[PDB]
């Protein structure tokens, strides 16, 4: 609940354990995943949530599964990218972190299709930030000159990058 | 045909109908108004306390049938929230800060249809016309931006036609509208289809009490409506972005044509500067022009002095005020303009 | 009791403050782009001025071991001082620790005394070192600006627990916004070669950025917190206030001043004694345009006078009257040719203004308090 | 916009004597050199009487002075951002382009009262490349509603569209 | 009956409310992104003010919170225009010369200037039942809160920016159903050369009040409101069939008028 240097708050941590569970005898093709999630740090309970996921089968590769399982650090690289020359001791653009949870929740409606990779993809999900990033650019670059329009155009291109 | 259902407009800048899965310092929200939340809103509007709500009012009002139509989905916006900063906190005590993160819905609107007993709807609407307490949208920092008592009650049969009854009200003319409006409505058994379909999902918002808050689950289904076929797009009221009044301009107007005659009479048909016989009148203090013309700020002038004053006003600045004769200032520049007009203006034009 | 100073100052074309890209600093006020000077720039330029030199009794440094060696003379204790500085949670990255330390310059002799002698052990001395940096707050600049220092925790000695090492600020300085629109300008410069060659080209080609503007400066001083910051030294506090007024009036930030030399004096100062702070920055929500019948500074002063009249008439309270002084050199610029009533006293000399301010503050004289 | 068309046509109908009169008054006010005031009053006043609409006085004065200095054949379809983008595309992309683009982008920051020299440098760059046309009607219409945000948005967007192709 | 205070306040460039990263707190409205001040910040800054405490079962416990339920209601301070955050590049300086002209620290801070719209609500019945039938003390604490809220500001980063502005428009109304006027600024305010930021916001508020007075608020019950600007700086709906029942040019006169309506006490 703090969004520190190494973590950006995006809620709904369903994307993390769908690599280890979907790799060793946890697969029954069709079904609904119940996915109780309790999070705590040392002797301090933080949160508890749940999420059902509908799956039918369609065994896939591991590169997209590993990239999706590491979505937490993909978003943190998006927020922590500034436009200046300071090193990693920086916060980047904080206004992106405000619109990240809504886009993540809107993407999360199709978690089954994302995991099975039959109708959803990482590049398919990048369009959800495209409408949200249009409104943020009007505030960060509010001038009506040609150059400000150019920086607004380059700002919508900020899409998360899968890396593990 | 007395009315049987009541309609609620829930629209505000910030909204938060909390969900069951918070349970901790992560105060979440649901995508639609929960039944317990609107029940608490009704009980607050009727002046019923938390202890008094659990005996009769909530069991009486839990028999109604509720459905919510989405007018604007909104955007989920979070908020960093610290408690006890610079001050101690309860439990003895401790000098510490509590961190939390709250979630709100921004720019969202919902329509709630609550079908039930006609006497219940009539009394409920009468209470909602003048609420006993301040009614907010979930949290106390979320007052509504539109009147809840807006749409009139009526008599219908199904929830779909009830949500079809109220038109969808449009904002500013350029703004587009959602094409598929989701409705989230309570599942109805009918005593024949005793088992719900598999798409019916459990929500946990059936209340009993409020001070020891207690909830029970309920089966909720989700359908959709098509705008235009089912809900007609309403038209926006007469409004605009506020612009400063640019006044008007009209001399042909007979009232000014007589005001100038009064002015030429009252200054005895003479110029103010050079005291020549007057020709026209300069309109100093251009505010209140066309409809509120007072023959006081106007000042009679000859053609040369009026042309000189117009030359001075065209140059430099120009605003609602003008350059007024009888001022001890501007006399030298007016005389210089008189000299230039006399020695430079060619009548062959 | 609060002393608030509002200043109007038109500047020659210069670049007194600029960002990482070299452009002058700007901001969005009232929906319109205005030029800005950062508050820390003004605070530093006042603090490191010649007219404030008698009050500079504190140093904000990163290299404290160098000062320890330079004040210990010839006996070698630099590694030892670096070690004890590391023990109290400061770290060390090549002779400069990871954090800046604010501390009065009078206490370096005490630190040298603790670091020189081998009679005491290491770790306890580190604790002792903390007790000198947590109590080195008797400086005018520390009293004005304010200090906060939080040391590390992953390399502490576990016996070096710190006392309260913060000082509340007794002076609030705003960002100097401009009264009119921003007009950024580009100066295309070249740099020629003194030795002729084959071509006619020059050594370097570039562009610099500059702008000329009228700035509205706002300062506020809390007298009670000031005399609490110096532990009841009312004489020294009044000396700081007077020297601060002189330095703020007679000093400009030294940014690109060898190429522009915009050493312009203020054209109007308004000093008010209040109980709650009020800012007149909303006088210029509508930007100041230019009419031929007047000039920029006169129009700005008239707008300020109109807004001051509005504020006084709309927020009058018989429980707390406000006393203010207006200063313009030889009464060149009065507080608008419409009221003649918002200024309780009209002053044409800066020294007389400072003396009247001090006499209202405590009844002292300037030459008494200068030492 | 018929009033603007009549204004521009009357500007083209001018002879050389009053054109020189206007040329001598560049950078000046309206309250001095009476022949300029009389000529501008003769040019602008009949527009208001017949046509209900009319260009603003400051915009009309600026357009008349710019036309006097930078005589261009009025042609539909030759707006200033499009010609500026066409000029900017055939430039060195490292040093000259940022400078000329900065001089162009300076324009969309001021009011009508201070656009004379920042427009005159643009017309000088245009005359350097031997232009023979300029849309005075479209420029006047854009300059009239210079405080509306979509106007500046379309100005910049047209410049970028002409630059990119 | 219910009392509702609507407030328009422009602020100089500052950072009056932060988050976990230092950015000013924002929100979403009218299809765009607006600056925001969280409601608990305003409530805390009103409550802990020394001048407020030195002014006036306890009156603060009766008005604010600690089942004791407060009659006070502070909404989030939305902005009437599109947010414009900005970054200031700061460099720390060292007074001791070294081998190079190093800084000591380099970083960026955030600031933003906005014209906020504030909404307040006071439930008179809950207030009078909280003090067991007392009325004069209720009016006294209402006036005390009015002066405090008119003359207070958050303390966030005020040693570096000093945004000690004052409100430029207050509208106090009495009615039953709670409606806020945030819908007035659904279209963001865009400045023009013939007006200010405050002037256009006040005008759009007047337009929305006129439109809603022509609509829902029929002749069932009249709505009594008072409009205040310092020395009549800004009129809300010039003439316009007297949209505001009064025009006030001093805070004490508005406080006295509201008190004389609510109880006739002085
Ligand atoms: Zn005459």
């Amino acid at each position: 609940l703090m969004s520190n240097d190494r973590y950006t708050f995006a809620d709904r941590d369903w994307y993390s354990p769908l690599f280890s569970y979907l790799h060793a005898e946890g697969n029954s093709r069709q079904g609904k995943l119940w996915l109780v999630g309790f999070a705590s740090d040392k002797a301090k309970s933080i949160d508890i949530w749940d999420k059902i996921i509908e799956l039918e089968g369609t065994d896939t590769n591991d590169e997209l599964l590993a990239q999706l399982a590491n979505r937490a650090t993909a978003l943190n690289a998006m927020r922590k990218k500034p436009l200046r020359g300071d090193f990693k001791k920086s916060v980047g653009t904080p206004q992106i972190a405000d619109i990240i949870p809504h886009a993540e929740n809107r993407i999360a409606i199709n978690a089954g299709k994302m995991t099975e990779n039959r109708g959803y993809s990482w590049q398919d999900a990048d369009t959800e930030y495209g409408e949200l990033l249009t409104k943020v650019a009007y505030s960060l670059e509010p001038a009506q000159t040609v150059d400000a329009r150019l920086k607004r155009g380059n700002f919508i291109s900020r899409k998360p990058w899968p890396i593990i | 045909a007395p009315p049987n259902t009541l309609f609620l407009r829930l629209e505000g800048a910030l909204q938060s109908w909390g969900s069951n899965e918070a349970k901790f310092a992560l105060r979440r929200t649901a995508d639609a108004p929960t039944k317990s939340g609107v029940l608490g809103l009704l009980c607050a509007a009727m002046g019923i306390g938390r202890a008094e709500a659990a005996d009769s009012w909530l069991p009486k009002l839990a028999n109604l049938r509720m459905g919510v139509r989405i007018d604007r989905p909104g955007i989920r916006w979070w908020d960093f929230h610290t408690v006890g900063a610079g001050q101690r906190m309860r439990m003895k005590t401790r000098a510490e800060t509590l961190l939390s993160r709250r979630e709100y819905l921004a720019d969202a609107s919902f329509l709630v249809a609550l079908q039930g007993e006609p006497e219940l709807v009539a009394k409920l609407s009468a209470a909602l016309a003048k609420p006993v307490w301040a009614i907010y949208l979930g949290r106390k920092s979320c007052p509504p931006s539109r009147p809840v008592c807006e749409h009139p009650p009526g008599f219908y049969n199904t929830l779909e036609e009830a949500l079809s009854a109220v038109p969808l009200q449009k904002r500013w003319h350029n703004e587009p509208l959602p094409q598929i409006l989701p409705c989230v409505m309570d599942w109805i058994p009918g005593y024949d289809g005793e088992h719900a379909p598999d798409d019916a999902e459990i929500h946990y918002d059936l209340p009993v009490s409020f001070q020891p808050p207690r909830h029970l689950p309920r089966f909720v289904i989700r359908r959709e409506l098509v705008v235009g076929e089912d809900v007609q797009v309403s038209r926006e009221t007469g409004t605009s972005v506020w612009r400063p009044k640019g006044t008007r301009a009209d001399y042909n107007n007979s009232e000014y044509k007589k005001v100038r005659a009064e002015r030429l009479v009252m200054d005895h048909a003479a110029c103010m500067v050079c005291k020549a016989p007057a020709t026209t009148v300069q309109h100093v203090n251009y505010r209140r022009a066309g409809g509120k013309e007072i023959p006081e700020d106007l000042r009679a002038l000859c053609r040369l002095c009026h042309d000189a004053c117009t030359m001075l006003e065209y140059g430099s600045g120009m605003t609602t005020n003008r350059i007024d004769p009888c001022d001890p200032i501007w006399r030298e520049r007016i005389l210089a303009k008189r000299k230039e007009i006399v020695e430079f203006r060619s009548r062959g034009q | 009791m609060l002393i608030e100073i509002h200043m109007i100052q038109n500047h020659s074309p210069a670049n007194l403050n600029r960002d990482d890209l070299g452009a002058p600093k700007t901001c969005y006020f009232g929906g319109v782009l205005r030029s800005r000077i950062s508050s820390q720039c003004i605070k530093r330029s006042i603090r490191t001025s010649n007219d404030f030199k008698a009050l500079l009794g504190g140093v904000r440094t990163r290299r404290l071991a160098d000062l320890i060696q330079q004040e210990a003379g010839e006996t070698e204790c630099w590694k030892k001082a670096q070690e004890i500085l590391n023990k109290c949670g400061f770290k060390n990255k090549d002779d400069n620790t990871k954090m800046l330390v604010f501390m009065s310059k009078d206490k370096i002799k005490d630190l040298a005394r603790i670091v020189l002698d081998n009679s005491l052990g290491l770790t306890e001395a580190a604790q002792q070192v903390a007790n000198v940096i947590a109590q080195a707050t008797l400086a005018p600049d520390i009293a004005l600006c304010g200090r906060m220092l939080e040391p590390n925790d992953k390399d502490k000695d576990k016996k070096v627990k710190w006392s309260n090492t913060t000082v509340e600020a007794a002076l609030q300085v705003a960002h100097a916004i401009s009264t009119h629109i921003a007009r950024p300008e580009i100066d295309y410069f070249v740099a020629a070669d003194d030795v002729p060659g084959e071509d006619a080209g020059a050594g370097h080609i570039g562009e610099s950025m500059f702008a000329s503007a009228c700035f509205y400066k706002y300062f506020s001083i809390d007298w009670e917190q000031l005399v609490k910051n110096l532990k009841g030294d009312t004489n020294l506090a009044a000396h700081t206030v007077g020297a601060f007024l002189l330095a703020a009036a007679k000093t400009n930030p030294s940014g690109k001043q060898n190429s522009f030399a915009a050493h312009n004096y203020p054209d109007g100062i308004l000093v008010e004694f209040k109980n709650s702070p009020i800012s007149y920055a909303n006088a210029f929500v509508r930007p100041v345009s230019v009419v031929k019948e007047s000039d920029l500074v006169e129009q700005s002063i008239g707008q300020l006078s109109n807004y001051v009249n509005d504020i006084r008439l709309g927020y009058y309270d018989e429980q707390s009257p406000v006393i203010g002084f207006w200063f313009s050199p030889n009464n060149r610029y009065p507080l608008g040719y419409k009221h003649s009533k918002l200024a309780s006293r009209n002053i044409g000399n800066l020294n007389e203004l400072v003396g009247a301010v001090l006499d209202y503050i405590g009844g002292f004289k300037w030459e008494e308090v200068q030492k | 916009n018929r009033g603007t068309v009549d204004f521009i046509a009357s500007l083209e109908n001018l002879k050389e004597g009053d054109l020189g009169i206007l040329r001598k008054l560049r950078g000046a006010r309206l309250d001095e050199k009476l022949p300029g005031f009389d000529l501008f009053s003769a040019l602008w006043w009949p527009l208001r009487q017949k046509n209900q609409r009319a260009p603003k006085r400051e915009v009309a004065w600026l357009i008349a002075k710019l036309f006097a200095e930078f005589r261009f054949e009025q042609r539909e379809g030759a707006t200033l951002p499009i010609l500026m983008g066409g000029i900017c595309r055939k430039l060195e992309p490292k040093k000259e382009l940022p400078r000329v683009l900065a001089r162009f982008d300076q324009l969309a920051s001021l009011d009508i009262m201070q656009m004379e020299e920042p427009l005159s440098v643009i017309m000088g760059i245009l005359r350097k490349h031997q232009q023979v046309c300029l849309d005075w009607v479209g420029l006047t219409d854009v300059l009239s509603f210079w405080e509306q945000e979509p106007v500046k948005r379309e100005w910049s967007d047209s410049f970028i569209k002409a630059y990119k192709i």
